[PDB]
């Protein structure tokens, strides 16, 4: 069997792609298990700092990364910085 | 985490992977499998967990397969310069763009060199030719070693963990010699998919955080394997 197997569709816009995903998973199991790899790590003023700033942030990141990100933390209704935060982890502890 | 890439007597090349992660419990039950279409065909197919958009382990196929170990060096203002102000590349992304774009096992190990990085890696590649595996020990600017096959020579498997392989593992955390020691046993021979298997599932290479183990093969795509592992 393995793990469940999904298709992602690159001929749909990066928002909208992976969301046929998201429809099997709990919206809740999701977003609760992001406040625990989040919120046992970071602070908030490093939470806030990217919040205030996360909106420009996403300017610098390629522009595909970021629009599959946005939409993923829109349907979930996530805050866009939980969702950098989690695609950026390896970057942000890696030295 | 542990890559291997290897070769067997047949001339067949084999890549396959384990991923050590803590938060198991929450990402065995979010590991998936995804088979990312171009015009309804499979493109590439990887392993990734639900909010991720990048790939640490994929499958160009009939093309190359790649995977990704952590490398931490440098300071931790390197990555903040380099992902700001010089818009370098994430490394699950860049594994993710290559798995797309890439035209070939050469073209995938050009790219994943040379491309810049927001931090190190290495990065393991296979192909679906004799002697095609090499792992790219990278520096954020490029590539600091690149480490091919060669089993005329007697190498015919490349083990990568979390540590340079000129350099000898440290006591502490010695994943490296258990996955030889296996392989050197398991013989050129005997390698397969099935063996591979069995060679990432020991101990410590198996161990309490790991979350999936992957094997796979550039030249047999629909044999691509992902089992989760609760230890
Ligand atoms: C409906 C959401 C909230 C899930 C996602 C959002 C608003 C971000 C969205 C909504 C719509 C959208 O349009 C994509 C279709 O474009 C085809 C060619 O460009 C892109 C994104
Ligand atoms: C904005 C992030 C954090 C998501 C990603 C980037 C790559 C820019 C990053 C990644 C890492 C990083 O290191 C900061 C460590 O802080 C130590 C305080 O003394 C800083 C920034
Ligand atoms: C993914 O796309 C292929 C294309 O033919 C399709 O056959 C397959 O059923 C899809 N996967 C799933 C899980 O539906
Ligand atoms: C969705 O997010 C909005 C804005 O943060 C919040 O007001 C609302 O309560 C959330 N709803 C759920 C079901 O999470
Ligand atoms: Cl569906
Ligand atoms: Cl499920
Ligand atoms: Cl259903
Ligand atoms: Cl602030
Ligand atoms: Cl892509
Ligand atoms: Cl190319
Ligand atoms: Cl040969
Ligand atoms: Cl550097
Ligand atoms: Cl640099
Ligand atoms: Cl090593
Ligand atoms: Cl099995
Ligand atoms: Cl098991």
């Amino acid at each position: 069997p393995g793990p469940p197997l999904f298709n992602v569709s690159l001929d749909v816009a990066p928002e909208l792609r992976w969301l046929p995903v998201l429809r099997h998973y709990d919206v809740e199991l999701v977003r609760a298990a992001v406040a625990q790899v989040i919120g046992d790590r970071v602070p908030k003023w490093v939470l806030a700092l990217i919040e205030k700033g996360a909106l420009k942030l996403e300017r610098l990141l390629p522009p595909p990364f970021t629009a599959e990100i946005r939409g993923m933390c829109d349907f979930l209704n996530l805050s866009l910085a939980d969702g950098l935060l989690v695609n950026l982890a390896y970057e942000y502890s890696a030295f | 985490c542990t890559s291997i890439v290897a070769q067997d007597s047949r001339g067949h090349v084999y890549h396959g992977r384990n991923l050590d992660y803590p938060y198991g419990s929450i990402l065995r039950k979010l590991t998936v499998d995804v088979q990312f279409l171009k015009n309804g065909q499979i493109a590439f197919t990887g392993t990734t967990f639900i909010g991720y958009v990048g790939l640490w382990t994929g499958q160009s196929p009939h093309k190359f397969t790649v995977s990704g170990d952590e490398r931490d060096r440098g300071w931790w203002w390197e990555n903040l310069v380099a992902a700001l102000f010089l818009r370098h590349s994430p490394i699950s992304w860049l594994l993710r763009t290559t798995l797309s774009e890439a035209e070939s096992f050469e073209a995938a190990v050009y790219r994943l060199a040379k491309t810049p990085l927001i931090a190190d890696v290495y990065y393991i590649v296979g192909g679906t030719n004799p002697r095609e595996g090499v792992v790219i020990t990278r520096n954020r600017d490029g590539p600091a070693d690149i480490w091919p096959l060669d089993p005329l020579k007697g190498v015919w498997f490349l083990v990568e963990t979390n540590y340079d392989h000129w350099k000898p593992a440290p006591e502490e955390d010695d994943r490296r010699t258990p996955a030889i020691k296996a392989l050197n046993a398991t013989g050129q021979a005997k390698l397969s998919l099935e063996t591979l298997f069995q060679v990432l599932s020991v101990v410590p290479v198996y161990n309490n955080y790991t979350i999936y183990t992957t094997v796979m093969s550039a030249a047999s795509p629909d044999k691509y394997m992902t089992r989760i592992r609760n230890p």
